[PDB]
RNA sequence: GUUUGACCUCAAAUCAGGUAGGAGUACCCGCUGAACUUAAGCAUAUCAAUAAGCGGAGGAAAAGAAACCAACCGGGAUUGCCUUAGUAACGGCGAGUGAAGCGGCAAAAGCUCAAAUUUGAAAUCUGGUACCUUCGGUGCCCGAGUUGUAAUUUGGAGAGGGCAACUUUGGGGCCGUUCCUUGUCUAUGUUCCUUGGAACAGGACGUCAUAGAGGGUGAGAAUCCCGUGUGGCGAGGAGUGCGGUUCUUUGUAAAGUGCCUUCGAAGAGUCGAGUUGUUUGGGAAUGCAGCUCUAAGUGGGUGGUAAAUUCCAUCUAAAGCUAAAUAU
RNA sequence: AGUGAACGUAGGUUGGGGCCUCGCAAGAGGUGCACAAUCGACCGAUCCUGAUGUCUUCGGAUGGAUUUGAGUAAGAGCAUA
RNA sequence: AUCCGGGUUGAAGACAUUGUCAGGUGGGGAGUUUGGCUGGGGCGGCACAUCUGUUAAACGAUAACGCAGAUGUCCUAAGGGG
RNA sequence: AUGAAAGUGUGGCCUAUCGAUCCUUUAGUCCCUCGGAAUUUGAGGCUAGAGGUGCCAGAAAAGUUACCACAGGGAUAACUGG
């Protein structure tokens, strides 16, 4: 909700701000139940890539802070290095534990 | 190659501009072509207007938001409100914009009655029954003009509290400039020490 | 080791039917690419993302229905003009260059695939042959194709299942009118005198005029001729804009609409990152390209100062079709 | 980022055409546009001053400064040649 | 004129090759520059930014590759006060 | 600061001893900006310095031509004449 003056925080005119319906474009990347099943199975067959093995090696050797430092040069971004090192932590958990 | 005392000019003529000078002698010749082009389109589209019913829409950019204006196409929300289909609307002479969405009740209601007033005034011919000869009204957008809604009255009473509207704007600006710095000076000295303290 | 038959990949033929070059190039889509010149010198800059060179189209081309603009009370494909603006920005921050959004207007119109089990029936398509009512149609026959051709779905949605009521539809033949290509017809002084080779010149008396545009005729001709003006009557094409108009008849099959319930696939050597080169007004990098790396699924891009943490807004990339306003 | 033009008769002073008054006229007196000099006042900037207050660090009243501006102070401009 | 495998034969081998980026070398080649004043240019010089005295003709100004010289520093004292 | 004070002192008793933009760096300030909204680095700004241009109002720069060239010049040399 806006205040009603042309400077400040919510700024400006107070109208009936209510309301739209949700766009079907906005759920573009929704896991779903196909792509979940297909991505789960295609990882079974097969082969976590050579860098994905190196990151697993570095997680179990020198923790993260080095997994990510190397992942972000291997991948492009820091946001991607984070999510990669996080999925590597999860496969480490799902495989090594029990 | 510098003035007596003259303004420093920026005349951008160091390319081969002489090879792409475009003089509009064709203005009068194009004007009659556009009028003939309109007359022939109205003969083709025989009993129907040349332009489709446009919706009302408030202009963006705070400089211009003070005035309303004929937007591109109504909306899937306004079409459903007025009581017709986004397919049927396009065919019987209403611009429908799949993109635009409604976040404003005054614009929504304005456009919804604008669809209801258009539906009231048109008389849609049946597919194969009979053609009743209705002489064509050319400009639909001239039949349904864009009314800039008058949002106040002539004169009123001074419902005064005396808060100095200058001092109101100046404090509102200060609240903006120190919103984050006060949240930081409230996260330390106020809390993060009280979180340990009894 | 043989018998015959498949399949896959690759061949051959003066094999049945087809298609490509070349020309032109004003305008259009690309690639490649200078120097003169400007800077009072000159190497970055500039000329110029121009000339030249090469590849490729059409009557237009390209673009185009958002991985857009914005920050608003928000706008809503594309192109063009007016404006923004000689501005924000760039730049030996010198010379010089230099956009975009909003706003008014011109014209306006939207859409298609991939990813789904038709699976109680490849429903699909080329070809050959015969016959017909021949830009095609039907029967039969070989082939394509399940390594996926049709019906359904395109994000605005939508699909499956459930319940409940309606509401709307197709084909051609025949003139008129429509758009082009032409043909023909449609008034008025050649009266008098004078100079002259000729009167189309001067003077007199008229005539027509919706025709005194223009040209011809032995000198300046509305009235001598062709035409001009105004209407008319023809013939020949392109016909779906409509009117009249008559055979049907699709249909037992397709479309929109409401409430519930489960779902709701959405494009990868790509996006993105580093680096090199180029380019841009785009400045810790605007686009493009090479090389190395190379994602994700509440995901990805963008939000014009690099990053980290936190939110927010806005779109939906890596697949595609599309007249007019514009150029000439 | 911002802020934003009247202490006064829109100021005082010396000039100032023209007009008004007394006059025969010489003149004196008054009112004085433009413009000129000058002293001020007002707006923004810079340097301080730092009231009532208060999300206790925000707010910046109030009054100064051999500082500063292509400013205000009964609008002159736009279009065309 | 022996059977089997249909790996033509023999070298070389994850080096080299090629691709991209990076350092060196690179008048073989490309582009361009190569002060000024000046008793012609050049060789000298600086009269090119400054300072003293004279030229300079008793206000000021005043030239020449006129004359005699000077500057690109030095000093917490060689500054300030007593 | 000095001095009892009057006072004198904004470098050298006086006349010389020095340097733009752009760039970089420093000093100042509870400053402004990074434009969807926050914080901290980071960058950018505002006011005053410094790193320098001696061709000193401040290009980034070696020769050679007797193979030579063009625009000019008697503003200027090599011959005559005065």
């Amino acid at each position: 909700v806006k205040t009603g003056i042309a400077i400040g925080l919510n700024k400006g005119k107070k109208v009936t701000s209510m309301t739209p319906a949700p766009k079907i474009s906005y759920k573009k990347g929704a896991a779903s139940n196909r792509t979940k099943f297909v991505r789960s199975l295609v990882r079974e067959i097969a082969g976590l890539s050579p860098y994905e093995r190196r990151l697993i090696d570095l997680i179990r050797n020198s923790g993260e802070k080095r997994a990510r430092k190397v992942a972000k040069k291997r991948l492009g971004s820091f946001t991607r290095a984070k999510a990669k090192v996080e999925e590597m932590n999860n496969i480490i958990a799902a495989s090594r534990r029990h | 190659a510098i003035s007596k005392n003259l303004p420093i000019l920026k005349n951008h003529f160091r390319k081969h501009w002489q090879e792409r000078v475009k003089v509009h002698f064709d203005q009068a010749g194009k004007k009659v072509s556009r009028r003939n082009a309109r007359a022939t389109r109205a003969a083709k589209i025989a009993p129907r207007p040349l332009d489709l019913l446009r919706p009302v829409v408030r202009a963006p950019t705070v400089k211009y938001n003070r005035k309303v204006r004929a937007g591109r196409g109504f909306t899937l929300a306004e079409v459903k409100a007025a009581g017709l289909t986004a397919a049927y609307a396009r065919t019987i002479g209403i611009a429908v914009d799949h993109r635009r969405q409604n976040r404003n009740q005054e614009i929504f209601d304005a456009n919804v009655q604008r669809l209801k007033e258009y539906q009231s005034k048109i008389i849609v011919f049946p597919r194969n029954g009979k053609a009743p000869e209705a002489e064509q009204v050319l400009s639909a957008a001239a039949t349904f003009p864009i009314a800039q809604p008058a949002t106040d009255v002539e004169a009123r009473a001074v419902q005064d509290n005396g808060e100095s509207a200058f001092r109101t704007l100046r404090l509102a600006r200060s609240e903006k400039k120190f919103r984050g710095i006060r949240e930081k000076r409230a996260r330390e000295k106020a809390e993060a020490e009280a979180e340990k303290k009894k």
